[PDB]
């Protein structure tokens, strides 16, 4: 997130084409053969917004980057989302507790098993996605056994 | 208590997110666990007063008397009609307020009618009720309030 | 004083609600607190407050989340039925001053009931009988007349009494309008409201009588399109046909969502600020839930600064008004993972701006605004108000008014701010840490001293002292002003048993110890001097000292080895003059001693003042 935070500035300048102020005598060498192009803007900045999300949930502010997770419909956003689920719902899931709230914790684990679904669905489909998955293939599939046992 | 509380209001969430006013909308099963302590360790008291100018325990329950300050009652029987929706369209406003009027004080808001004893009750008495519940969901809760 | 009547009247009104606030007290009603004033001017403000208040009188779920109750539909239910029953009482006044000049008068005589007073309104809006009404009359006017205008002012029943003496014209209207009356929120059952429709749509869609065409498709909320201008030519008129033909869950529906993006979309300011009246369009956006939108609309006239302010702190003490999360972002917009048809005020840039024009001159008042941000903080994580405040004593510099004056006799009256918060530690440390880094030494002791924090008095109290220790203390000059203040700070932090860390500490006292060696030393007593100098064991006067003192100079504060060199040659010109008045061994041996402290000694300007004393020594043998 910090050197997220540190690049938008600059991508925003580069996002209107407009130059960046070269450096002096870096300490590591500056080449135009990688010079961010507008084409991947937009990327960048969501997946940053991403890298956001997971550290706002990671930090306990799991409304804003629920918000945020489901926004952009990326199979990296599905297996943060199906994991803060699955949380949600083992805690809560077999203590003695207000029925209606139980009710509710299933709920939960009955979203985490579609997104882990939506996870497969595409991955064997298509291998580009395979490549994005943010945990291996079988790493998904081995919560997804254990999620619907549950 | 808490026990009690779920098998009467279902659903009824253990803490309100909407802490931050005492619309009655955002009673939560906490307000009223902390309204029964009050209620007992109210009614202890007087009891105990009353005896001392004259066993207490040892009344069977259709024989004794009426053990809460009418105000008290009256906001038990508002916010239970109010939640289990068996309240009046034209009284929903005069329920809804009666409730209102308490929350401040469950609270310890403004103005909150609690000597300093019944506040530790409470708090001690959350505490340990909440240190030995299992999830982190209620124990940070009933932590929280104590 | 920057502001206007009407702005300090509500100023006082917003002291008092903090006042309540303050103390704990019952949260009184700010929007009764407010229209308190507003009768104090024109009726163009009264009549928005009341439309303020009847917006806002909903029932709500107290401690729930702002952006949850503006998105139930529970309660955006509500908010069309408030508007309605506000259009057709704000109609019914203008019916009433339509018949009588005013409304003293029309109370006087005793307002006659919504039937009688209808007719006495059809008499002058329309004297002849226009050709093209139906269904013949009722006592001298047309029916159709009499149930709309009833059912605008709002009196139901006043329009079915006309409907019952009508029975056998109307045909089968009665048992529908009957039912209407009935069913709650103005609709009837979905298989009635389909005969209804389908017969208005079969023949009737264009009829001669217009006031039959509205009333049908009033009860029917159809024909959204057509805006009945025949009959509704006024704007609350439009508004007031349309939110009777609003739905909730597709051909020739509107819904609220709908109607209030059209309006303002499509038909935005321009379109409702040509007549250059800017209430209008506030009345159309408020009384369409668009409250964010009419705030910052009507914050933007200049005029009305103060109202649209106000308004949104209503709207705010009730959980209604949504606040955008960034403060980076405009006055109005629309956060991205929000609805479209929901807007955003940026309340912290709203009351950030409104306070900025009357900060300057009139603290208090600003204070009492600033109040209401106490519950937000920025992105460091200071509190709003804290801050606020913070950058308005550094504006400002009404420090005494606003912090409260630490006189020099130990007391603290406290300040304004002090009403709000008991924990005055930061900001004092705050305004005084900001002037420390402005140079102004002698301003941050004195705040710093009001916060009872005597590391940073002491420490700028040393760098004010070092200066001017050899200097002459004369009438008025900076040693005076300043060895006064120090003097006024030693006997508090002794009286009080205060104290700063022992280097901090043990310099200061020493400095002033120097101070008064000097004054001593230019007055002439030298006896007197001598003695000082003698208790502060700083300098050596016997060669046994010379060891431990030479090295006691290497971790004395550099604020006392820059005065070393003055120190030396006044110590040295005192024994030279006493020496000019056994003891000449005495003085002779002392002189030697100073010499070779100074001679181990690396200090300020060593080179000239080694040179002058060893030549005072001279003359001595």
């Amino acid at each position: 997130v910090h050197y997220w935070k540190k690049v938008l500035p600059l991508l925003k300048i580069i996002k209107k084409k407009n130059s960046i102020p070269e450096p002096i005598d870096p300490l590591f060498k500056h080449f135009h053969s990688v010079d961010i192009q507008a084409s991947e803007i937009v990327e960048y900045e969501e997946d940053a917004h991403i890298t956001f999300a997971i550290l706002d949930a990671v930090n306990g502010n799991i409304e804003d980057a629920v918000t945020a997770f489901e926004s952009i419909k990326s199979v990296v956003s599905y297996w943060n989302l199906a994991l803060i689920f699955h949380r949600k719902a083992e805690d809560i899931e077999n203590d003695a507790l207000s029925p209606e709230e139980q009710e509710e914790c299933k709920n939960y684990l009955r979203k985490t098993r579609d997104y882990l679904i939506k996870i497969i669905d595409d991955s064997d489909s298509n291998l580009s996605v395979v490549k994005k998955l943010p945990v291996p293939l079988e790493s998904v599939k081995e919560m997804l056994n254990s999620v619907m046992q549950e | 208590i808490r026990k009690w509380l779920k098998q009467l209001f279902h659903h009824l969430p253990h803490e309100t997110s909407r802490l931050e006013t005492n619309a009655p909308e955002s009673i939560c099963i906490l307000d009223l666990e902390v309204f029964l302590l009050g209620v007992v360790y109210t009614s202890h008291l007087q009891l105990k007063e009353k005896c001392n100018s004259h066993q207490p325990l040892c009344l069977p329950l259709p024989v004794c008397k009426q053990l809460c300050t009418e105000r008290q009652k009256s906001w038990w029987d508002a916010v239970c009609t109010l939640i289990h929706r068996k309240a009046v369209p034209g009284n929903v406003a005069k329920l809804r307020l009666l409730v209102q009027h308490e929350i401040n004080t469950l609270r310890a808001q403004e103005k909150h009618g609690l000597q300093p004893a019944l506040l530790v009750h409470w708090a001690e008495c959350l505490q340990k009720t909440g240190s030995g519940l299992n999830s982190f969901y209620d124990q940070r809760e009933y932590m929280g309030r104590s | 004083s920057s502001l206007d009547n009407i702005e300090m009247a509500y100023a006082r009104q917003i002291y008092i609600y903090n006042e309540k606030i303050v103390n704990g007290h019952l949260q009184p009603n700010l929007v009764d607190l407010c229209a308190s004033v507003a009768e104090l001017d024109d009726k163009s403000i009264s009549d928005m407050w009341t439309m303020v208040k009847q917006m806002t009188d909903v029932l709500l779920t107290p401690a729930t989340d702002a952006l949850k109750n503006r998105s139930s539909v529970e309660v955006r239910m509500e908010f069309v039925r408030q508007a309605l029953a506000y259009l057709e009482q704000s109609y019914k006044n203008y019916t009433l001053v339509t018949v009588f000049g005013n409304l003293h008068q029309a109370q006087l005589g005793g307002v006659p009931g919504t039937y009688q007073l209808v007719r006495s309104f059809l008499n002058i809006k329309l004297p002849a009988p226009l050709p093209g009404l139906q269904d013949g009359e009722v006592e001298g006017h047309p029916v159709w007349a009499l149930i709309y205008y009833c059912m605008r002012c709002g009196d139901l029943l006043a329009a079915s009494q006309v409907v019952n003496r009508a029975q056998h014209q109307l045909g089968e209207f009665k048992t529908w309008f009957q039912e209407y009356m009935n069913s709650k929120d103005r609709r009837l059952s979905p298989a009635t409201e389909n005969k209804l429709r389908l017969h208005y749509r079969r023949a009737l869609r264009n009829n001669t009588d217009p006031y039959k065409r509205a009333v049908y498709c009033i009860i029917g909320r159809c024909d959204v399109t057509d805006n009945q201008s025949e009959v509704a030519d006024k704007t609350e008129d439009y508004l007031w046909l349309k939110l009777n033909q609003v739905c909730f869950d597709p051909q020739d529906r509107l819904t609220l969502s709908q109607f209030q993006k059209q309006l303002l979309e499509d038909y935005g300011e321009s379109h409702f600020t040509v007549n250059q009246q800017p209430f209008l369009y506030f009345q159309v956006l408020f009384l369409t839930a668009q409250f964010e939108a009419a705030v910052a609309f009507l914050f933007r006239m200049e005029r009305l600064r103060c109202h649209a302010v106000h308004v949104a702190l209503v709207l705010f003490e009730l959980k209604l008004l949504l606040k955008s999360s960034g403060q980076s972002a405009q006055l109005l917009s629309h956060e991205p993972g929000d609805p479209p048809c929901l807007r955003r005020l940026n309340f912290v840039r709203l009351l950030m701006l409104y306070t900025r024009k009357f900060e300057s001159t009139d603290p208090r008042e600003a204070l009492q605004y600033f109040y209401f941000l106490r519950d937000e903080k920025d992105s460091q994580g200071e509190n709003m108000f804290l801050r606020c405040v913070s950058e308005l004593v550094i504006e400002s510099r009404e420090f005494d008014m606003i912090l409260g004056k630490l006189e020099n006799d130990g007391s603290r009256k406290p300040g304004v701010i002090d009403k709000f918060t008991s924990d005055t530690k930061p900001i004092i440390n705050k305004v005084a840490s900001v002037a420390e880094n402005k140079g102004l030494f002698e301003e941050a002791a004195k705040l710093y001293d009001l916060a009872k924090n005597a590391d940073k008095v002491l420490e700028l109290m040393n760098k004010l002292l070092s200066p001017v220790v050899p200097q002459i203390s004369a009438p008025q000059s900076n040693k005076e002003r300043l060895k006064n203040m120090a003097l006024s700070i030693a006997e508090r932090y002794r009286a009080q048993g205060i104290s700063a860390n022992k280097f901090v500490d043990s310099t200061f006292y020493l400095l002033l110890d120097l101070i008064t060696f000097f004054d001593e030393y230019h007055s002439g007593h030298i006896d007197r001097a001598f003695d000082i100098i003698e208790r502060l064991k700083l300098v050596p006067l016997n060669q046994e000292s010379v060891e431990e003192r030479v090295a006691a100079f290497r971790n004395f504060s550099d604020e006392i080895r820059h005065n070393l060199s003055e120190v030396l040659l006044a110590t040295m010109n005192i024994l030279f003059t006493q020496f000019k008045r056994d003891r000449d061994s005495q003085l002779r041996s002392q002189a030697r001693t100073l010499i070779t402290f100074a001679g181990m000694i690396p200090y300020r300007t060593s080179g000239d003042t080694n040179a002058r004393l060893v030549q005072m020594e001279v003359l001595m043998n």
